[PDB]
């Protein structure tokens, strides 16, 4: 998954 | 920290810092202006940011790299060769742990009760639930369900105040639910949480963009598009 | 350094730092095995320069980037903005100076000392010029002379060896070729002894190939692309 | 230049 996986 | 320099001196030096990809040293010119103890504008809170995203980023590739040598010395078939794996796992664990305890103690002294507007208060709010996210995610003892109830209290107080305060494309209120569903995917075994969280997110966004300046536009776009990649990998 | 913990322990953990791109990690470890006072096998030689390139190529991209701004900010029409930038930049380059410093001393106590073989001698002279040639990079004072000629003599005891003992196409050898002309280049203002330090050693290098085995050819031929690629840059 | 420009 991507955080701001994709994450942020 | 850093208590013989000037705020703004450490504000210029943590822009210096970034510039040269100099993380941990942003870190620390970011952490001694927290502590003159004003608060912090918009831009200063992204420099905080990013400076302690890429210390902990670098720790938690380093912790998975040994985390993975550990399992596979504990399968059946591996050689013993000893304690060393797991001494230097808990070495980068530690470092870690200490990292996001001292971002966590920033915001509990005292960023996020001299937050009153929502833009600073969800920012920070979000912050918190990150790193105990971080915290969770090489939590393995008897207090790792407390872990995860912190990261996901934190993460839920932004969510209701960005949802109440904020526009469904305002950049900080999507890149808070990204994360959130991210500790619903990874953190809380909730997949479904997840899913639902990311979809009503990006179509609540996508019918608000066209309220919006082409700049706008392009700040929340970005963020929407890493709603889709993990909706593509989930589903 | 690390005095309580076992040499093959530090061994085994600097291979697992590497592994985690934990570099300052590595070298510490690093440091730790060469003070246990035993010779370095090759493998433990590479894991040295590994470590320590690595964590002082990051202090040398800093300082560049920092070095660039603080030049901008001595041209006419640049704003004062006040003392920042050069106290970085110096903060940065006496960071760099102690990791050379660290090395030079782990070379001089004792290393070369003990070092008999050409393999071995040649190493460490060869790291010698290479730290040496760090601080030149940086140095501005009434020693950069000095600094200059410790590496000059550094990388020709290294170069006299390797002529005698090892054979054209020697890895080790290639390599010192290689970083005695950038320091031909860079640091002496000889681009001519660069230029010809390196087209000698490519060729006589390439009419040795024929001796080696399929995996030798691919260790030499890599390191005799790199003389190429500095020669279309400086011709 | 490449040290081992190109550098080693
Ligand atoms: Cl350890
Ligand atoms: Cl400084
Ligand atoms: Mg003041
Ligand atoms: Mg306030
Ligand atoms: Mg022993
Ligand atoms: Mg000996």
């Amino acid at each position: 998954a991507i955080s701001e996986h994709k994450s942020d | 920290a850093m208590g013989s320099m000037e705020r703004a001196s450490l504000i210029q030096k943590a822009k210096l810092a970034e510039q040269a990809e100099r993380y941990e040293d942003m870190a620390a010119f970011m952490k001694g202006a927290v502590e003159k103890g004003e608060e912090l504008s918009c831009e200063e809170r992204n420099l905080l940011s990013v400076a302690y995203k890429n210390v902990v980023g670098g720790q938690r590739a380093a912790w998975r790299v040994l985390s993975s040598i550990e399992q596979k010395s504990n399968e059946e078939g591996s050689e013993e060769k000893g304690p060393e794996v797991r001494e230097y796992r808990e070495k980068v664990e530690t470092e870690l742990q200490g990292v996001c305890d001292t971002v966590l103690g920033l915001l509990d002294s005292h960023l996020i009760k001299e937050a009153g507007d929502a833009e600073s208060r969800v920012f920070y709010l979000k912050m918190k639930g990150d790193y105990y996210r971080y915290l969770a995610e090489v939590a393995t003892g008897d207090d790792k369900k407390r872990i995860i109830d912190s990261a996901r209290s934190a993460y839920q107080e932004a969510m209701d105040i960005s949802k109440k305060e904020m526009p469904p494309t305002n950049p900080i209120r999507l890149g808070l639910a990204l994360n959130f569903s991210v500790f619903h995917y990874e953190i809380a075994n909730s997949p479904e949480e997840a899913i639902s969280l990311a979809k009503t997110t990006f179509d609540e966004a996508m019918a608000d963009l066209h309220t919006l300046s082409e700049d706008s536009y392009k700040d929340s776009t970005l963020i929407m598009q890493l709603l889709r990649d993990n909706l593509t990998l989930w589903t």
